[PDB]
């Protein structure tokens, strides 16, 4: 269900960058879980994602960090695909290697 | 020579001569290390594999004998798409598209363990082009 392609690691201010269709990895804060729709954000930018068929069978915390993996159905939006708590990450950490992962060839 | 942590997609640009190892970048490689998360979980007859995606654009099949190790065997199967595995294995070149053999692996819980293991890899691929560069 997945698919074979591999996930495109960026941020959520770099979704409108990317393509519809694409699979992509991103890491997002809890603002709202209404209606079958996530809306995530990170710092000013944010993205509508679609979990209706991925309901998570735990509650959602307000502000609580989650790793998505999805794919981009039009812009700001995304189909999700995976959920998983990324509780505890060390975001200074982590952005700066999806940043080197992006400029290392 | 040691456990070379990769990206798969520099994995799946070692040259072979089918005629035990493979070369990357000049350096012979056999044993290697991949961190990701599953995508997929496939069974065989003798064998369980799990598909892993590190967002290096490409994706690893990784091949667990059954036989050679029940329990890790077992414990493969007793993963969920999504998450996390740090796996050490030897490459296999039979088909033309590259595999790993696993010979050990642990399920990464720790969110920080991802990026630790990105800084890794980037950190190595960039000695070894250096060294690569020098010698060549």
């Amino acid at each position: 269900p997945l698919g074979s392609d591999s996930a495109k690691l960026i941020f959520i201010n770099q979704i409108n960058d990317c393509k519809d269709g694409q699979k992509l990895r991103f890491l997002g804060c809890v603002q709202s879980y209404k209606n079958g729709i996530l809306r995530l954000i990170d710092g000013s930018s944010s993205v509508t994602c679609d979990v209706t068929v991925v309901l998570p069978d735990v509650s959602i915390q307000k502000h609580e960090w989650l790793n998505i993996v999805g794919r981009k159905r039009q812009d700001g939006i995304v189909d999700v695909l995976l959920i998983r708590s990324a509780v505890g990450i060390n975001l200074p950490r982590y952005r700066q290697m999806v940043s080197e992962r992006q400029k290392c060839d | 020579s040691r456990w070379n942590p990769m990206f798969i997609s520099d994995v799946h640009k070692i040259s072979f001569h089918p005629h035990y190892i493979g070369f990357w970048m000049g350096f012979p490689i056999r044993w290697i290390q991949i961190v990701g998360y599953i995508a997929a979980i496939d069974i065989y007859e003798g064998k369980h594999v799990l598909t892993v995606d590190d967002c290096s654009g490409m994706v690893l099949r990784v091949v667990f004998i059954i036989q050679d190790d029940f329990s890790m065997s077992k414990r493969a199967i007793s993963m969920s798409p999504g998450n996390v595995v740090c796996v050490f294995g030897k490459i296999n070149s039979f088909r033309s598209e590259v595999e790993l053999i696993a010979q050990s692996f642990e399920e990464l819980r720790d969110p920080n363990d991802e990026w630790k293991a990105w800084q890794k890899r980037m950190r190595y691929k960039k000695n070894l082009t250096k060294i690569s560069k020098n010698h060549h």
